[PDB]
């Protein structure tokens, strides 16, 4: 669990 | 200082009131400081970092951020035009790779790291470090940003993006750190936006327009995008005297705008990072 958030 | 048609963040971090369009700081903007952006990296080449960005480690095969997320907080917190402290020092620290993962013993290395490494540095005004990630709680994860916490850096913390509770994620509940929530620009809590009797304080984290890797710009929308704001506000008061790293947090919690946020729940603050610029 990560992004917290963007698209990449 | 003003920056016109700032981004609205910027101008909210520096309005009590929602719907302005300058963001007004103090000049001395983060200089002093430093911001370890514990992330997927940070484009040091772009134009908007002026020189003033650079990887001090990764823990990947490169240092690039070949994903965005990072270049865009390092942004906000202090890129030229898109950041809260134009004139703060950022180091990269990077834990996720670059689709923004990331496993908790490298980031709890990328945590100890930054304690360890800080000392070998000249920030003379304060250390911040700013984690925009985060997972489900994990009682080691919390231990790693509580002793990089007291080993002297302000660590600011995204809430998440679970418009949940923030006690069942970690960093976001390790209440001795600064777990940020986000609002936009309505003063709404943002709608993803995690919270809980654990979050400290919200940033803008709604349409947020920062640096990009290419040398690019772009908005998105995060608690990811908030923390920075905080880290930047931290770090630009650091530099401004006014808190420690120690207390940046309840400093800045007890500053904020209080009351104007509309969608928190019983339970959770209602403060909105503020610096109180008065030319």
């Amino acid at each position: 669990p990560a992004p917290f958030a963007a698209a990449a | 200082a003003a920056q016109t048609n700032a981004p609205w963040g910027l101008a909210r971090i520096s309005s009590t009131s929602p719907g302005t369009s300058t963001y007004y700081y103090d000049e001395s903007a983060g200089q002093g400081s430093c911001v370890y952006v514990i992330d997927t990296g940070i484009e040091a080449s772009h134009p908007e970092f002026e020189g003033r960005a650079q990887m001090v480690k990764t823990y990947y095969y490169s240092s690039r951020d070949g994903n965005g997320h990072g270049t865009h907080c390092a942004g906000t917190v202090g890129s030229r035009t898109y950041g809260v402290v134009k004139k703060t020092q950022l180091f990269g620290v990077k834990v996720l790779d670059d689709n923004g993962s990331g496993q908790y013993s490298t980031i709890i290395a990328g945590m100890d790291f930054v304690a360890s490494d800080k000392n070998n540095r000249n920030c003379p005004k304060g250390v911040v470090a700013s984690l925009s990630l985060g997972g489900g709680y994990s009682s080691s994860v919390n231990s790693a940003a509580a002793r990089l916490q007291s080993s002297g850096v302000m660590v600011a913390v995204a809430a998440g993006n679970n418009n949940a509770d923030a006690r069942n994620y970690s960093p976001a509940s390790e209440p001795s750190v600064c777990t940020v929530g986000a609002s936009d620009r309505y003063d709404r809590r943002s709608s993803f936006s995690n919270y809980g009797s654990v979050l400290d304080i919200f940033g803008p984290g709604t349409s947020i327009l920062s640096t990009w890797i290419g040398g690019s710009t772009r908005s998105i929308s995060g608690t990811s995008m908030a923390t920075p704001h905080v880290a930047g506000l931290a770090a630009y008061l650091m530099t401004l005297g006014k808190t420690t790293a120690a207390s940046a947090c309840r400093y800045i919690a007890d500053t904020a705008n209080k009351g104007d946020l509309s969608n928190i729940p019983f339970g959770t603050v209602n403060l909105l990072a503020y610096n109180n610029y008065q030319a």
